[PDB]
RNA sequence: AAAUUAUAUUAUAUUAUA
RNA sequence: AAUCAAAAUUUAUUAUUUAUAUUAAAUAUGUAUGUGUAGAUAAAAUA
């Protein structure tokens, strides 16, 4: 119900949002190219593996920022890796730089645009002034970045007392315009060949600095990668429904909650199929194997299987590690399954049918831990106030 | 159970009262000023005549208010509405 | 020199448009109120002002650096589902000048209602987006338009395609996708053929209809004869369980404790799938946090259930007033056929003091025995030195976050 | 009596197990 | 800030030539133990549950002779990675290790069975030979 | 009585001496606006917690250059991010749920 | 007068000790699954 | 709805914010 | 049953904490309740 939902989302939230900062800082550590274009996430009853996807795929697109200081928000993946050199850019501009030219500049151009707006006469007699003008208007872009960082709300610009731009109010030519930027190989022509050429020059590490250093490749080159297009939930409880929809909706925005995985939803394709806490909520008169099967057959990318570390929690995940690696001879090679994380031979686990797990509850789990700040629920249902709280999961990547 | 609806009755008739007195030969700031605070204290007596209704009190004061709207010169009101209806039920 | 012509389907050309509910009831509702007469006053304020100055006039009686001229009196209005945006014009041409809409509607088929809006007049008095009225304070946030108006339900344009579902005459198997917007998941005839008998039965018993003596009758009947390959199949099973559909279809004049099982069941399923209890009970109180102070409020309920969310809604929000309650007039229900119980709730937010004037009504003395008690023994106590609880506080800011904003 | 609260959630299979 | 930048795409070739290594290496699937020495238990990528033995000086296959200070090979024999480690993390297969014992491995899964079995019936199940 | 209502200018914390009830809510309606009304997160210190890739780079140029790979051997075998504090969002949608309901 | 049902209910959700009332619900849930595996052979 | 198992006593706590 | 210096173990540096004491403005409106940690132990009936 919506009360049983309440209080497994209070009482689970951290847990599983640290379990899913874990394995997701492994998937981003042992596959740094991999963007999930499109997610679906099985058993989601709250929405937490999809705000963490969110948070670890798409930092600066939140609504309120991360907590940069922390080691959770530095990932491998590229668009990570580019909101954190955005972060880094920042650091070396306010520690590393001593010199107040930047801060000169700054000012300059603010009193010198505060006196061109009503005061000076026009910026044609000086020549060459364009540094001036598409800095500014990338400075204003910023300055939209910073209201929507402000307000934690996007669409901010249309909420204040300035007038709407004539022409286009529903949208309609922003998304029916053809991109002048990706261009396929076929496409580029009227140049000189000696470019195309010589090969393995920007080897350099001054050539890197260069690629490092300007900012105009950055919005180029994450306007092609998009981390999180379309996200779709799957929860068949309403209450657990309505409240993820209240989690989600603030900083995930457009995520289809569909009720009930059918047999004719396997002919969709997703990147990403992230099963988080579910497989074992998945009731004995449903065939657990058919349902493990229809996930594997949703994935273009990544499977990520996670829950507790429990025995039954470890069997039943066992048995779907061994139903998935059975579909490995069935094809083409290119989409056979094989586990990037954590078990590295394929065959079975050695801690499943070791000889000191028969008597031995211990020696059984092959599972990780992960550690997270508790929360006051937390240490008033367990009567020990814990700094540092312990979440056991399992994973299969 | 307060009195704040008597205090909202008792101002919206000492504003009609007002405007009554507001028979001079032109003066357009007593109108002005008038006109304004009686759509001020409309705009804040409308919900609580809205929970206010069907009391012993605003069956006093139903006429009252009427008669105040209907010197203001505007029809077509919500509040206008509910006391058309209530007087229509008071007279069948 | 050729044209390429795309080619039309069936629901194109023959789509018909939503009949207009009330017209001059919305415009003293949705535009007048506080925050109107105010805006009334400053436009006669800078009337005479421009006299003052020297501007031409005629015989009568009386942020940042590109951003820099700023509008003048305009009154911003959020319209949650537009439609046929009938109600979203009529904000606009009875208000005449300084006043916007902001239109929100799931469907994409809504875009040929704001089309034809903005060939009127458009680039600064009207916008639009496709999102649910749920997501309007994510994408909007708090003190944002100075009134929102909120309808529900279907249009008449959902009601007649037989690609969007909602056709009870038709005599014909389509597939029942009954839903507002892709925003959902699946439809009608998905749902009942992979739902659960105790899963109908709880989210039925939610909408007030179709109580728990007949909903376990027609969840019976559902779940035992389940292949469902169109909605002729679907309309013979409801039918038998209940009696056959009223004459007007999805609208009957009839009460509605009087009204059929079979419809109970359709207009609850309609209400099961695109979260109606959801998305009025989120998007009035998202409301209330986007108005202004002393903004306008007004919602549509066609149904008995949504009667009791918005008079539930008031009396707890500490902000929310009722102004008035407005039914329709029996001439709407004739020439446009619309439903006998649809009211108009215009609620007012509050500046302050909004439990004073609900403490006059409703104050019993059993709640004041409750209310000494959770006083002596502090059941209103929140939370405030726990984890989370520390990093929260009210909307207006500290003397250590204003020494923030200067850095950041 | 809090386990008779979630008797009104059980699937109406199990419902009448003994 | 140039320096940083020159060691952050240096760190970047590191780490793309540490990748390619890493499906080589081991899981640590047990907690280590630390006293002196750090004892753990591995998941190889072979098959296989060994328990292995990280020293903090540097003993070599053929002799003891080496360039290194102790620093520097607690730095390279992980023996600073294996005490920080806890269990689901990677350890290196060029590490060299110590006294690597194989567990004993049965037929069918040991999840999920009762210890409430005799002492005797638990002994002929975990020798692969059961009653 | 006193104290069985709660008069708008005396804070919650502290007790009125007065004995009306008119223009003053209830306890129950108090608890209901004060978990209405805290809905803010604190602004966060960008400049005061510099940000983990900063201060990674910073250990890094600090080393010795032969000893870098086995820290960027070490820094990649480590798969636990530590102790995961959870994002303002996260404390937000937390709070979100935490505030639709009285405590009790 | 006795307190009515919903405050006392209510309070005694609010002051009564949380890690108790666990440790009994949970230990009730683990015997009425002994209970039920007794009776599933 | 009784018998009382009940310990009971008083004080403190957090990046106010550095 | 085939080994070896964690905190066997000592000492130091921009840096990581929890504690140590320092440590202040602010009535324009609305406002901010924990689990525990502790010392010797000398009241008792809504189930
Ligand atoms: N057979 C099934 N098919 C789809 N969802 C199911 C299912 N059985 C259970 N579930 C859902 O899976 C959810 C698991 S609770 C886990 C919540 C979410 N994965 C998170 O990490 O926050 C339950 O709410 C339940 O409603
Ligand atoms: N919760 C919601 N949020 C946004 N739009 C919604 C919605 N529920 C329904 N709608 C849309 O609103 C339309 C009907 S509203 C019907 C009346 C119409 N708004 C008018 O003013 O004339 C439907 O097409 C549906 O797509
Ligand atoms: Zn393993």
């Amino acid at each position: 119900s919506t009360n049983d939902a309440i209080g497994y989302f209070l009482f689970r939230g951290a847990a599983m949002y640290a379990g899913m900062h874990r394995v997701f800082f492994e998937l981003s550590k042992q596959l740094p190219h991999f963007v999930p274009k499109t997610m679906l996430d099985f058993g989601a009853g709250t929405g937490t593996a999809i705000l963490v996807a969110k948070e670890v795929y798409d930092p600066g697109s939140l609504a309120y920022p991360l907590y940069r200081s922390l080691r959770q928000t530095m990932q491998g993946n590229d668009s990570s890796r580019t909101h954190q050199l955005s972060e880094l850019r920042y650091d070396l501009k306010r520690l590393q730089r001593n010199n107040e030219e930047k801060k000169k500049v700054r000012f300059m151009a603010v009193a010198a645009l505060l006196e061109r707006g009503e005061v000076d006469p026009a910026d044609l007699p000086e020549d060459l002034k364009r540094e001036i003008a598409e800095v500014a208007t990338a400075a204003a872009t910023a300055k939209k970045d910073r209201l929507v960082r402000e307000a934690h709300a996007r669409y901010r610009d249309v909420v204040d007392g300035t007038e709407w731009e004539s022409g286009d109010p529903l949208g309609e030519v922003r998304a029916s315009t053809e991109d002048p930027e990706d261009v396929i190989d076929g496409e580029q022509g009227d140049g000189g060949d000696d470019g195309e050429a010589a090969k393995g020059r920007p080897k350099t590490w001054w050539e890197k600095l260069i690629d490092v250093e300007n900012e105009t490749a950055r919005t180029r080159a994450a306007r092609r990668l998009r981390p999180l297009q379309e996200v779709t939930a799957v929860e068949p409880s309403p209450g657990m429904m309505e409240i993820g929809t209240m989690v989600l909706h603030d900083d995930v925005p457009n995520v289809t909650w569909k009720r009930y995985l059918l047999p004719e939803d396997e002919a969709i394709q997703h990147d990403l199929v992230v099963a988080a806490y579910s497989l074992s909520e998945i009731a004995t008169s449903e065939n657990r194997r058919r349902i493990v099967q229809q996930l594997w057959k949703m994935t273009k990318g990544v499977l990520v299987f996670v829950e507790f570390a429990n025995l039954n929690n470890f069997n039943i995940l066992m048995e779907a590690r061994d139903w998935i690696l059975e579909e490995k001879d069935v094809g083409l090679w290119d989409w056979q399954p094989t586990i990037v994380a954590p078990c590295p031979h394929e065959h079975r686990c050695p801690l499943r049918h070791c000889k000191t797990g028969v008597k031995r509850k211990r020696m059984r789990i092959c599972s990780t831990e992960a550690h997270y700040r508790s929360t006051f629920v937390e240490v008033w249902a367990r009567h020990m106030p814990l700094k540092v709280g312990i979440e056991p999961i399992s994973y299969l990547i | 159970n307060p009195g704040p609806f008597l205090d909202g009755a008792l101002q919206l008739i000492k504003l009609h009262l007002a405007h009554k007195n507001a028979a001079a030969d032109k003066n357009t700031k007593a109108c002005s000023d008038i006109e304004g605070e009686f759509l001020r204290e409309l705009e804040a007596f409308r919900a609580c005549f809205t929970m206010s209704s069907s009391l012993k009190v605003a069956k006093l004061y139903t006429k009252k208010l009427h008669g105040a709207l209907s010197y203001f010169q505007l029809y077509d009101d919500p509040l206008m509405r509910q006391l058309d209806m209530i007087i229509g039920k008071q007279t069948m | 020199m050729k044209r390429i012509v795309v080619p039309h389907r069936w629901s194109e050309m023959n789509r018909v448009e939503h009949p207009p509910l009330m017209m001059k009831q919305l415009f003293q509702g949705v535009c007048g109120g506080l925050r109107w007469l105010e805006t009334k006053s400053l436009a006669q304020y800078l009337a005479v002002r421009a006299i003052e100055e020297g501007y031409p006039s005629t015989p009568g009686v009386r942020s940042l650096q590109v951003t820099k001229q700023k509008r003048l009196v305009s009154y911003d209005v959020l319209d949650c589902t537009l439609g046929s945006g009938y109600h979203a014009g009529a904000v606009l041409e009875n208000g005449g000048p300084y006043t916007r809409v902001v239109a929100l509607d799931c469907d994409h088929d809504a875009m040929h209602a704001a089309r034809d809006l903005v060939e009127e007049f458009g680039g600064d008095r009207f916008r639009f987006y496709c999102c649910k009225m749920s997501e309007a304070k994510a994408m909007f946030g708090e003190r944002s338009f100075d009134a929102i108006m909120i309808d529900g339900g279907v249009s008449d344009t959902q009601l007649e395609d037989p690609e969007r579902g909602f056709l009870l005459d038709d005599e014909g198997g389509h597939r029942l996708d009954m839903r507002f917007g892709p925003q959902m998941g699946v439809g009608a005839l998905e749902y009942l053929n992979t739902v659960s008998q105790h899963t109908l039965v709880s989210s039925l018993l939610a909408y007030g209809l179709l109580e728990y003596g007949q909903a376990m009758k027609m969840s019976r009947a559902i779940t035992r004869r389940k292949p469902f390959v169109d909605s002729r199949e679907v309309l013979t099973c409801i039918e038998q369980a209940g009696d056959e559909l009223p004459e007007g279809g999805w609208r009957s004049q009839g009460s509605r404790r009087k009204s059929p099982m079979s419809w109970k069941f359709l207009t609850s399923l309609r209400c099961i799938i695109n979260n109606e209890m959801y998305e009025l009970r989120q998007g009035i109180e998202n409301a209330l946090l986007m108005l202004r102070d002393d903004g306008r409020l007004v919602v549509f309920s066609r149904l008995p259930w949504e009667e009791r969310l918005v008079r539930g809604t008031v009396d707890d929000h500490p902000h929310a007033l009722l102004s008035y309650v407005e039914d329709i007039s029996i001439d709407d229900v004739q020439i446009y056929g619309f439903t006998r119980h649809a009211k108009m709730w215009v609620i007012t937010r509050a500046a302050s003091s909004a439990y004073a004037l609900k403490n006059t009504t409703t104050l019993t003395e059993e709640k004041f025995r409750e209310s000494s008690v959770r006083w002596l023994t502090g059941m209103y106590a929140g939370q405030t030195h726990g984890f989370p609880a520390n990093n929260f506080t009210f909307e207006n800011f500290e003397r250590k976050e204003w020494v923030t904003l200067r850095r950041n | 009596r809090w386990a008779a609260k979630f008797y009104g959630q059980v699937t109406f299979g199990p419902r009448n197990y003994p | 800030p140039a320096e940083m930048l020159v060691v952050r795409q240096e760190v970047e070739q590191l780490q793309q030539r540490v990748m390619r290594a890493a499906p080589k290496y081991l899981r640590v699937v047990r907690d280590p133990r630390c006293h002196g020495k750090v004892q753990a238990d591995f998941c190889t990528p072979e098959g296989d549950l060994v328990s292995g033995r990280v020293y903090r000086r540097f003993y070599g296959d053929r002799n003891r002779v080496s360039a290194h200070s102790t620093m520097r090979w607690q730095h390279i024999g992980g023996w600073k990675l294996l005490k920080r480690i806890r269990r689901g993390s990677l350890f290196p297969h060029n590490v060299p290790l110590y006294a690597v014992t194989k567990h004993a491995q049965i037929d069918f899964p040991n999840t999920l069975l009762d210890t409430k079995h005799s002492t005797v019936e638990q002994t002929a199940m975990q020798y692969n030979d059961p009653m | 009585l006193e104290g069985a209502m709660h008069k708008p200018g005396e804070s919650g914390l502290q007790a009125g001496s007065s004995t009306t009830i008119a223009g003053k809510e209830t306890w129950s309606q108090f608890s209901t606006k004060m978990r209405y009304g805290r809905r803010r997160i604190r602004v966060i210190d960008v400049a005061a917690k510099m940000s983990y890739e900063y201060q990674m780079l910073r250990k890094m140029c600090k080393r010795r250059p032969a000893m870098r790979q086995w820290a960027v051997r070490d820094d990649f075998c480590d798969m636990n991010p530590g102790v995961v504090i959870m994002s303002p969002s996260m404390q937000a949608a937390f709070m979100k749920v935490f505030r639709m309901k009285e405590k009790g | 007068r006795e307190l009515p049902r919903d405050v006392k209910q209510e309070l005694q959700s609010f002051v009564a000790d949380a890690a108790t009332t666990l440790e009994s619900r949970v230990k009730y849930l683990k015997e009425l699954d002994t209970m039920n595996q007794r009776m599933k052979d």
